Formats: structure tokens, sequence, C-alpha cells
């Protein structure tokens, strides 16, 4: 059981700056590899924090 | 008593001068039992071209043993899985490890080459860069070369994810400020599954 790649698909489901686009992209980048989540949420929240009003 | 299994170099898996392998390696077994016996997988069927290499003894007597299998280009790019079955003495029952090519939808790179910076050009020697970006997946391969003859004196990152879900990298090839100002010309080179011919290559001069 994999607590890191489920925890990135749960906060990346919940920012509240990205496009549906970007979530979407996001959420099946974690699908198509889980050994990399760490690194696709950050560059998640990293894209979240830059999109602020 | 314990297994580890690499990919092949992706290089090796892209151009047809090469050959790859997927490669298995037994570490910490017991002097007691050095027998190692290795079956190979691909996607569920016994293959038997593999090769078990000299055992090597580690500084505590324990021993290194390494097998590796030559697969085809076409069958790791399309996705095949490689099983390999590892079994000994020592172990309660025989250990499985599995690889394959990572998944996802494949993105083509861009290939940009950019001069040295002007303050860099009081030094002795130079940098010449090349961003290669938007690429997915990460298995690439970089190298330099200046009018046909290869450079060796260039480091290339390890590829970084993006933020929208793509790798980069940079390379940087170091070069005598004089062949720069002179106007010799050098060419970066980028190898990866998802451009025409495996290959595309990007030139930089002093203009």
């Amino acid at each position: 059981f994999n607590k890191e790649w489920q925890n990135a698909f749960y906060e990346i489901l919940h920012l509240p700056n990205l496009t549906e686009e970007q979530r979407n992209g996001f959420i099946q980048s974690l699908k198509d590899d889980p050994s990399v989540s760490k690194e696709i949420l950050a560059e998640a929240k990293k894209l979240n924090d830059a999109q602020a009003p | 008593p314990s297994v580890f299994l690499f990919p092949p170099k992706p290089k090796d898996t892209l151009m047809i001068s090469r050959t790859p392998e997927v490669t298995c390696v037994v570490v910490d077994v017991s002097h007691e039992d050095p027998e190692v016996q290795f079956k190979w997988y691909v996607d569920g069927v016994e293959v038997h071209n593999a090769k078990t290499k000299p055992r090597e003894e580690q500084f505590n007597s324990t021993f290194r043993v390494v097998s590796v299998l030559t697969v085809l280009h076409q069958d790791w790019l399309n996705g095949k899985e490689y099983k390999c079955k590892v079994s000994n003495k020592a172990l309660p029952a025989p250990i499985e490890k599995t690889i394959s090519k990572t998944k996802g939808q494949p993105r083509e790179p861009q290939v940009y080459t950019l001069p040295p910076s002007r303050e860099e050009m009081t030094k002795n020697q130079v940098s010449l860069t090349c961003l290669v970006k938007g690429f997915y997946p990460s298995d690439i391969a970089v190298e330099w070369e200046s009018s046909g003859q290869p450079e060796n004196n260039y480091n290339t990152t390890p590829p970084m994810l993006d933020s929208d879900g793509s790798f980069f990298l940079y390379s940087k090839l170091t070069v005598d400020k004089s062949r720069w100002q002179q106007g010799n010309i050098f060419s970066c080179s980028v190898m990866h599954e998802a451009l025409h011919n495996h290959y595309t290559q990007k030139s930089l001069s002093l203009s």
C-alpha cells in the first residue's frame, strides 16, 4: 500500500488554483508513473501557487 | 540474499547499432551456498539466452552474482515485461522481480542550444548549453560532437520533472574560449523514442 501515491492524488484533487485540465494532467501523471508522486505533487503545488488570484 | 533488476540503457534501446540488455543483480549470496539459478521470462514466457557472469567475492566473503539478458529493442519499446526468478539454497522461496518501460503518452523533446553568457567570456574556458524539454518518458541520451568528431568534456543533468508532467534536462559542453571565438561549430545530438529516427541534432556557433 502506497501512502505517498494516495496522498499526492488527494492533495491534487483539492488544489483550488488548478484548471480542470491541469488537475487532470497531474492525476494522469500519477497513474502513468507512481514512483515519482512526490515530484508530481511538488510540481502541482508549485503551479497552484504561481496561479494565485 | 537479495535481488535487483536494472533496465537497458536508453541509447541501447534506441539505436540499431547497439545491443540492449536487462540485468539481474543478486547480492549477499552466502559463501556457504554460492550456487545461484536464474530463470528469465518475457511477458510470461520463458527464454534461455541469458548469461551469468563470473561471481565476485566481496570483502566480507559474500558473493555478488549478475545475470544479463539481451533483449529486442522493439520488445522493450512496446512495453513487454521482463521477469527474473532467482533460486538459491539459502532462500525460503525463490525471488521474483519484474521490470518494464515507463508507461504514459510519449512526448517529443524540444531542443534548444544556448551560447555562453558574455560575463563568461572573461575565462579561459566557456560553457555551451543545450536545453532539452517537453519529453516523456524520461529515458533519453545526449552527446556532443564538433564537425563529426566526438567531444568528451560535457556533463548532462539527469532528467527532471517539469510543471506540465513532462521532463527536462540541460547538457553543458565545456570548450576552450579560443575554439569558440574563432567560430568552430558545435553540435548537441539527442536520442529519444518520440523523435523521428530516435534522434535529432542542433548546432551552435559564433555569429
